[PDB]
């Protein structure tokens, strides 16, 4: 899901 | 709310959306439509470059020393017929007429007209100008 | 506050009472708003004290000792609320130092499939309960998809890697309970091209500014515009990326047309001028020969001759101010073709490069969904987005292993078991499990229910793994059918010294093509030992399963070299790469809402099976199946955490079933 997206923004 | 400088219209939408090659054919239509563009854009620049080619010079060799006379109250026989005569080819303009005679205002021209109009006919004048 | 915070780490809102509270306490929250806010107060004060401390059981006197009036006025209150908080998991929960030993008298036997997080947290709490609990587990070891690589000092999750923040999470405690090294993961993750080079910082920042514009705009497209069916299928979020990408390719064309459109405008009344100042040009040259001719004409002359060297005069200035004025409406016209010409709009919307640095933006999309951006459902792949926890991420040095190896402790877990059918009927169940090693070494164990955290990927198996007798209902396999299982993979390099930057915890590595977007896209190091894990994502995960670990390994070393150059890149000590959906106990990585699914499928698997009677005109029998595991809880899917709680919800569920609440 959305949450383990890296350089989150 | 869309995203600021994203543009996302229904109608937009819709005409990418309605076949499987509508996308790809909405962008080659503009394509074509810009290369049609640029085209008419070199025609009429070269075009325009032909006729600044013809106005090499300008109008400096045509042109005319400017006459600033010192506008006199009284009318001398020659100014009278001078004005006559430039009624009779430019009818009721009283700036050309004042132009021609270098020496009376447009009001004196104006005069000239209510008082020497029985004496040189200036209706009939104007009759012939119009016809 | 203090107690205001209990309920939030609980993920329980401090002020009101929840659903699940209002079904077990109807008469408090039915009653007058004073009751209400005592009954809130004494469940955030308890959580409160369990919280501070939960390494020890926080048992109902405990709990009464440390109230207040008018909070302890009331026994019977505090005394239900605490046994709510206890039954659901919200207290003595994980691993705490029980003050009353278990009674050694065990009511009701449970078989739960799979020794996961959430068959793990489901067995301890039942244990809890004082019911006869045996896990049954294929592999050879518990933990599931929480998988560590170990070999020396070398250790490296091949699975779970990242707790996504404490703020709410069910870890937090966990972490207080066992021994985890928690280390903050430093958000500075740098890009480097096809060749090597560093993406340059002013374009970097235009990238991704541009991919979360993209997203944003997806978002409007499906909630505003009510773009979520096209040819009756489902719009992906690939295809409503692909729509909004084009639509702003078109906009580049649009605002090019327009701009040129308006350049031939200007030609055009140029051209019209240029026209008009020949065409007078001419009458100025013939018209002065004219008054040359009629200057020629010596004085004295009569007055119609001096007339016309007067008219020809007050022409040729009239006509030669007619061309001053139209000369000066030409040298206006040719700056304002020359500002045109000077402030073009926007050649493409996105260069080639630009493109491949989106396409690793996508790629780390496709990674958080583990599924290829085609699959997601537009409407729903971020619907959990609100129950989401806050602080830094972290990751686990020890290896996240350690949690499930803590939480094995003290439980009947018979490893090397694969159940092959699970039969239920209104009098109970058996299940039919086999020995790995040896596959005709058959096992039967009859139990009153049975708890499937099979991983959503093992029952959507065609054909099927697990039978189940009688089959699961249309309801439920149709669930099973539209929910996405995606597939996300690991590279662990092992090797003798640090070539990498330490202070970087993470750096990306930017494809060549679209189609190769996910392969080698990411480069994580984490740990106190020199090892570096490179995950393959998206499409790239599927087709890199069916390659030799050497050729992968290989692509690894090459990319790396590129960036840190030949001589600094020695050869690994020790490599592995995971293939979880090759892996028949995962059938892939973690679950994602596929297009035409929602977050409502998930709490259809959630839903228990209640067999129909054995003899007919027979009492509506009890729940026999339950389910648990990542596919199981709608608000925190493909996570750990969701898992324990999935573990936590289902043991709540059967206790109230077969103990009563
Ligand atoms: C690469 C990867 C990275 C991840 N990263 C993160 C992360 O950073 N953070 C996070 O929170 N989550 C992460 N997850 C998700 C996390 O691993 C899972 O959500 C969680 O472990 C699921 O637990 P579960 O109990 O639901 O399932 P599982 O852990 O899969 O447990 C099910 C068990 O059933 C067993 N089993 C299967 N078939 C049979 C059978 N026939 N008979 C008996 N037993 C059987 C399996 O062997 C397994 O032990 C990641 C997952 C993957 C794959």
């Amino acid at each position: 899901p959305r949450s383990f997206l890296v350089r989150r923004r | 709310k869309p995203p600021k400088g994203m543009f996302l219209s229904q109608e937009d939408v819709e005409a990418v959306s309605a076949n499987a090659t509508a996308a790809t054919t909405v962008l080659r239509q503009l394509d074509m439509e810009l290369v049609s563009v640029k085209r008419q854009i070199q025609n009429i620049k070269q075009t325009n470059s032909a006729l600044k080619e013809k106005l090499d010079g300008g109008i400096e060799p045509y042109r005319l020393p400017e006459v600033i006379q010192k506008c006199n109250a009284r009318w001398t026989t020659e100014e009278q017929l001078l004005a006559v005569q430039a009624i009779r080819k430019y009818g009721r303009d009283f700036q050309a007429i004042s132009d021609v005679i270098g020496n009376k205002s447009v009001v004196q021209v104006k005069n000239f007209f209510v008082n020497y109009r029985r004496r040189f006919n200036i209706d009939e004048v104007l009759q012939e100008w119009e016809a | 506050s203090g107690v205001e915070g209990a309920a939030f780490q609980s993920r329980l809102p401090h002020d009101r009472m929840t659903s699940q509270e209002a079904a077990c306490f109807p008469d408090i929250i039915s009653g007058p708003q004073q009751t209400q806010k005592v009954f809130l107060f004494i469940r955030n004060r308890t959580l409160q004290l369990w919280l501070d401390n939960p390494k020890i059981q926080l048992t109902f006197e405990a709990t009464l000792q440390q109230l207040e009036a008018p909070y302890n006025s009331d026994t019977v209150l505090v005394h239900r609320v605490h046994s709510y908080l206890e039954r659901h998991g919200l207290i003595n929960f994980g691993i705490y130092k029980r003050i009353k030993p278990l009674p050694t008298k065990k009511t009701g036997k449970v078989i739960i499939i799979g020794s996961g997080v959430s068959g793990l947290a489901a067995a301890r709490q039942l244990q809890s309960f004082g019911m006869d609990v045996t896990l049954l587990e294929a592999r050879d070891r518990v933990g599931g998809r929480v998988a560590t690589f170990r070999k020396g000092n070398y250790v490296a999750d091949l699975g779970a890697m990242v707790v996504t923040g404490l703020g709410g999470n069910p870890m937090a405690v966990v972490s207080k309970q066992v021994n985890m090294e928690l280390a903050k993961i430093k958000q500075k993750c740098p890009l480097y091209e096809a060749n090597g080079q560093a993406v340059p910082k002013e374009k970097d920042e235009m990238v991704e500014q541009e991919f979360n514009r993209l997203l944003e705009a997806t978002s409007y497209l499906s909630h505003q515009l009510d773009f979520n069916v096209l040819n009756n299928k489902p719009v992906s979020l690939g295809q409503a990326l692909e729509v909004v990408i084009q639509l702003q390719e078109k906009h580049v064309k649009d605002e090019q047309i327009e701009h040129w459109k308006k350049i031939v405008k200007t030609q055009e009344e140029l051209k019209e001028l240029l026209n008009k100042m020949v065409n007078l040009k001419e009458k100025i040259k013939e018209l002065h020969q004219q008054y040359k001719e009629a200057s020629e004409v010596k004085p004295p002359r009569d007055i119609t001759a001096e007339f016309l060297v007067k008219s020809k005069h007050r022409d040729l200035t009239a006509l030669c101010k007619e061309y001053d004025e139209l000369a000066e409406t030409q040298g206006k016209l040719e700056e304002k073709l020359q500002e045109l010409e000077a402030n073009p709009p926007s050649d493409v919307y996105l260069s080639s490069r630009d493109r491949q640095i989106l396409d690793w933006h996508f790629a780390n999309l496709e990674f958080a969904n583990a599924t290829p951006l085609s699959t997601l459902s537009l409407k729903h792949w971020d619907q959990d987005d609100d129950f989401e926890f806050t602080g830094s991420h972290l990751t686990v040095r020890n290896g996240y292993s350690c949690v499930p190896v803590a939480l094995a402790e003290g439980l009947d877990i018979k490893l090397n078991t694969a159940v092959r059918q699970v039969r239920y009927t209104a009098s109970g169940c058996e299940v039919i499990a086999v020995n790995t090693r040896s596959t005709s070494q058959t096992f039967i164990y009859k139990c009153d229910a049975v708890l499937c955290t099979l991983p959503l990927g093992v029952l959507k198996q065609q054909p099927p793994a697990v039978q189940f007798v009688p089959p699961l209902p249309e309801w439920k396999t149709s669930a099973v059918q539209r929910m996405g299982f995606g597939n996300l993979n690991k590279v662990v390099l092992c090797f003798d010294r640090v070539f990498w930057d330490p202070s970087v915890n993470l750096f990306g590595h930017v494809g060549s093509t679209t189609a190769s977007r996910g392969e080698l896209f990411l480069f994580w190091n984490l740990y106190k030992a020199p090892i570096l894990l490179a995950l393959v994502a998206g499409e790239a995960a599927g087709i890199m399963e069916n390659i030799s670990d050497d050729v992968i390994v290989g692509r690894c070393l090459a990319i790396l070299k590129g960036i840190f150059g030949s001589s600094a890149v020695p050869q690994p000590k020790e490599t592995v790469v995971s293939r979880w959906r090759a892996d028949p106990w995962a059938r892939g990585s973690y679950s994602y809402v596929a297009a035409g699914s929602s977050g409502n499928d998930y709490d259809l698997m959630a839903q228990p099976i209640t067999p129909g009677p054995s003899i007919p005109g027979a009492p509506q029998p009890i729940p026999r199946l339950f389910f648990a595991g990542e596919h199981t809880i709608r608000n925190y899917p493909a996570t750990v955490h969701g898992a324990l709680l999935s573990g936590l919800r289902e043991a709540g569920r059967i206790a109230d079933q077969f103990l009563g609440a």
